[PDB]
């Protein structure tokens, strides 16, 4: 299963809203996750089956989509939010990473 | 409480072989899946393989059969990695993961050079 992620990169201010996207080369069944990875941490997960939010996760972070077309949005952007996105597909007991979206926050 | 401890650095030449391993503490090592990611420089998260350890069932991306081989020790609630026929394209940092619905711990990372 492959993913493809969109966009590569942008530049938000903070307070700001952005919006990643996924596509997958067949329907994943929803069975996608979300990951942030900040420079000097560990990959972390912030939601999965689309739109289920992981426990402890601040609700500033949401997704949404099905089929092969998914979406991730962070909400009132904070400086702690810069960092890589990666969509993760889990279908068929298999694991695919999008190509990440590196998040920059201007002032 | 819930910690992957994974092993050290390793360097390595051409042809030759090495052996990643993670120790889980603090959650139930053989009811869930573990992960191996690779992180090439200045790329993306891959995905190379799973393994239940309950019952030693893995699973492997397409692109790495023949490359890695994921093992597990019950009794030292250990997993490993092995890397075959090392090449310089394997130099990168490897994860060990626990990732799913009910948790989220991943290894600090580790190294592996592959140099003549
Ligand atoms: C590839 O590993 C084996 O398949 C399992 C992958 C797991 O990925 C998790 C990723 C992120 C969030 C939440 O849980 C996902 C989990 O449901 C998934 O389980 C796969 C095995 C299965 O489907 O039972």
């Amino acid at each position: 299963i492959q993913m493809t992620q969109s966009p590569s990169s942008l530049s938000a201010s903070l307070g700001g809203k952005v919006t990643i996207t996924c596509k997958a080369n067949q329907d994943i069944k929803k069975k996608i996750a979300w990951y942030q990875h900040k420079p000097g941490k560990g990959p972390r997960l912030l939601i999965y089956y689309t739109s289920t939010l992981k426990s402890g996760i601040s609700s500033r972070f949401s997704g949404s989509g099905s089929g092969r077309d998914y979406s991730f949005s962070i909400s009132n952007l904070e400086p702690e939010d810069a960092a890589t996105y990666y969509c993760l597909q889990y279908d068929n007991f298999t694991w695919t990473f999008g190509g990440g979206t590196k998040l920059e926050i201007k002032r | 409480q819930v910690q992957l401890l994974e092993s050290g650095a390793e360097l390595a030449r051409p042809g030759a072989s090495v052996k990643l391993s993670c120790k889980a503490s603090g959650y139930t090592f053989t009811t869930y899946w573990m992960q191996w990611v690779r992180q090439r420089p200045g790329q993306g998260l891959e995905w190379i393989g799973a393994i239940y350890p309950g019952n030693g069932d893995t699973r492997y991306s397409q692109k790495f059969k023949g490359k890695a081989t994921l093992t597990a020790d019950t009794s030292s609630s250990t997993a490993s990695m092995q890397l075959s026929s090392l090449a310089s394209e394997d130099s990168a940092v490897y994860y060990c993961a626990r990732s799913d619905y009910g948790g989220d711990y991943w290894g600090q990372g580790t190294s592996v050079t592959v140099s003549s």
